[PDB]
């Protein structure tokens, strides 16, 4: 556990990889985003360049597919997503290294997160705040990838959250270019996959029940060519909930949901829950200070391993 | 019971605190050492007694050990620990 | 006076040390207020949490605070429930556009080491640290620590775990060398 | 007035053996008792608390002065475990002749051995009880009659 020091002036919120898995990018309460480089000779986590983004927090960044060039998207508290492409004739640790692309106004309430979606469907996007409203935004303009016009707005919520209470939005795409387009969106309690029909809309395809509390990440696990589709999801309560999803009115595809397994060894808050390129081991972080890896032994039932404390 | 962290009075790491037992009748000057996990940080330096009934405290963040104290019966009480 | 704003919540008063124009009161029936001098100024309350606090503020006037401000990092708070746990509220803001409308982003509950305690305050560490000093009903003062909780675990192609912490700023990480 | 010592009536040491004549000229024509001292131990809350705490070692909104909760442990000599350790944590931050003291005088404090008594069989002197009476006030309930 060699731990590298960032530089961010307050609260790490959103850490995430890039596709080739040498590039991470941070950002934070400092309304700053970094992207850090590992050099192939120092092994060594290097800043690339610092700059900043937003007036707000910034809660969640990903980065898109590498066949599009080098876009990272960014949702913060401020009620938009800034788009980030990276001009290469630029010094680095200069704020100048990543240009911004487009600002998406259309959001009525504070963003919480932001996901790409698979290179397969194009350079789409997908937004959830402290409203209820996803919606899905596409560069449909190949010559300048400053317009992204707002394709799907659907209504996850029927009014926004309050002003007082906590509320938590995670999103996650279906990495499966031989299946319909998927979306796992998460609502305060309540979990739903969508898809699109043959009309061009998204419709309400299936919902994962359980979910008694206030759901902190969901993970949609990657397609690596099996049979069924598995969604991990970690809750406000200790419970790490694996769906086990099967595919066979204006949908492509019905699809069942079957809950795998469920456990409650974190005795907290399952804030985060992510997958392995291959979907075989399943990284959950909760309140106990430690990080369990989560692996398939025998058979499908995921079982416990390596327990990492901090 | 009142716990009062105190800023600008130790011109080193410590952290100076003012404590109000539950029954208020005495104000007990602490120094808290913030990077020692240990219950044995929490130092006791002075406690001054013969208050009736505390019901305010303040400090003062230029003159280091003057506090005041309020109470109940009408008497505030400015003093000096430090 | 400079404004005079009529309000039942009007005890405790407390100044936010990284913001002066944001205070906090609450009332007697335990209904905490977080507010801003600018919008009484110009009138709600910035925030407002129904019964979070201790109540009979007007019958008692020996009343233990069970709620501070941070003094370690600017949009968070402390609150003490039932003796038994505290909750480190982490606030969010943003300008409709200088005043930041707030809204509760996410709630960390940390059990206490030992029970029946009817006040606390903060001791900041380095590298943003936070320990709590506490006071129990019978008068014994003890320490706590915070203790540093993940906030993402995320994993690699490479089979490289990345570690992120919801209290200080450094990122941990596993490599598979 | 109030019951004071015998000796705040003799003006000086020259009348003291005929003012100590004229006391058991009163005693004897039964004119004069005298006022005994009787003890009884009381216990408060945060004794009760301090003692919580020992055992866990092995409301709350609010911090009321005017509520104790007390307790009079009415024959120590017979008591349980807490409340011998009620007892033994009411001598807690004494001296150590304070704490032989109260060793040597723990079952006596029942509220019917008068205090006199208690000195001549103990061995004991005035000062060392008045220290103890002093030192220790909230706890000891003090009883007079004769």
């Amino acid at each position: 556990m060699q731990p590298f020091d960032s530089g961010h002036d307050d609260l790490v919120h959103d850490v995430v990889y890039d596709f080739y898995g040498r590039h991470v990018a941070t950002c934070s309460s400092d309304q700053h985003i970094k992207v850090f480089k590992l050099d192939k000779d120092t092994s060594n986590w290097e800043l690339s360049d610092s700059w900043r983004a937003h007036d707000s927090s910034i809660v969640a960044i990903d980065w898109a597919s590498p066949e599009y060039g080098r876009i990272i998207a960014s949702a913060s508290y401020d009620k938009t997503v800034k788009l980030w492409e990276e001009d290469p004739d630029q010094e680095e640790c200069s704020g100048r290294r990543w240009n911004k692309l487009c600002t998406l106004n259309d959001s009525k309430g504070s963003l919480y997160s932001v996901k790409f979606a698979p290179a397969h469907l194009g350079l789409k996007l997908a937004c959830l705040g402290n409203d209820g409203i996803l919606r899905l935004y596409d560069a449909l303009e190949p010559s300048d990838l400053r317009s992204w016009t707002l394709t799907s707005e659907m209504k996850v919520l029927s009014i926004p959250p309050a002003n007082h209470l906590q509320s938590d939005f995670c999103l996650s795409w279906c990495p499966s270019r031989f299946s319909p387009e998927k979306l796992a969106v998460s609502a305060l309690e309540q979990a739903i996959i969508y898809q699109r029909g043959k009309d061009g809309k998204l419709h309400v395809a299936a919902k994962l029940p359980g979910h008694k509390s206030l759901i902190r990440s969901i993970s949609w696990a990657p397609s690596i060519g099996r049979w069924y589709q598995l969604i991990a999801t970690g809750c406000k309560d200790g419970r790490i909930r694996i769906f086990k999803i099967t595919e066979k009115a204006e949908l492509q595809s019905n699809l069942q949901v079957e809950l795998l397994s469920e456990h409650d060894d974190h005795n907290g808050e399952v804030w985060s829950v992510s997958w392995n390129l291959t979907g075989t081991i399943l990284s959950s972080a909760g309140d106990d200070g430690k990080v369990r890896l989560w692996k398939a032994t025998y058979s499908n039932e995921f079982k416990c391993m390596s327990v990492i404390t901090a | 019971g009142l716990i009062k962290k105190v800023t600008h009075w130790s011109y080193d790491n410590l952290i100076d605190y003012l404590s109000v037992n539950p029954t208020r009748d005495e104000v007990t000057h602490y120094k808290v050492d913030p990077e020692n996990e240990s219950d044995e940080s929490i130092i006791k330096l002075h406690t001054v007694k013969d208050f009736g009934s505390i019901t305010c405290l303040d400090y003062s963040e230029s003159e280091i050990g003057m506090i005041g104290v309020g109470e109940k019966n009408g008497y505030l009480r400015i003093f000096n620990i430090s | 006076p400079i404004y005079q704003h009529p309000t039942r919540l009007t005890y405790d008063i407390k100044l936010n040390p990284f913001n002066d124009w944001q205070f906090s009161t609450y009332g007697d029936d335990g209904t905490l207020a977080i507010w801003d001098r600018r919008k009484l100024s110009d009138a709600s309350p910035l925030l407002t949490f129904e019964k979070l606090v201790g109540s009979g503020a007007a019958s008692r006037k020996y009343m233990n605070s069970c709620f501070r401000w941070s003094c370690v990092r600017n949009n968070e708070f402390a609150t003490l429930h039932r003796g038994d746990t505290i909750k480190r509220w982490r606030l969010g803001y943003y300008c409709d556009s200088n005043i930041e409308n707030l809204f509760v982003s996410s709630v960390h509950d940390t059990n206490t080491m030992y029970d029946r305690v009817a006040t606390f305050d903060y001791i900041p560490r380095s590298n943003n640290g936070t320990s709590l000093i506490c006071m129990r009903q019978s008068g014994t003062i003890y320490r706590m620590p915070i203790s540093e909780v993940c906030s993402k675990a995320i994993l690699n192609n490479r089979n490289s775990l990345l570690l992120s912490n919801f209290e200080n700023t450094e990122i941990d990480e596993i490599r598979v060398n | 007035d109030k019951p004071q010592a015998y000796s705040n009536i003799i003006p000086s040491r020259e009348h003291k053996p005929v003012y100590l004549n004229a006391l058991a000229w009163l005693i004897q024509y039964g004119y004069v008792t005298q006022l005994l001292t009787f003890i009884n131990i009381r216990v408060d809350k945060h004794i009760k608390m301090a003692v919580d705490e020992d055992l866990e070692k092995e409301f709350e909104y609010d911090d009321p002065e005017m509520q104790h909760d007390y307790t009079i442990i009415l024959e120590p000599e017979r008591a349980t475990a807490i409340e011998k350790r009620w007892l033994y944590r009411c001598i807690y931050g004494q001296p150590s002749d304070i704490q032989i003291l109260f060793n040597k005088l723990l079952k006596y404090f029942n509220g019917k051995v008068p205090m006199e008594l208690v000195i001549i069989k103990e061995e004991i002197s005035r000062h060392d009880l008045k220290k103890l009476l002093n030192a220790l006030d909230k706890y000891l309930i003090e009883i007079h009659h004769w």
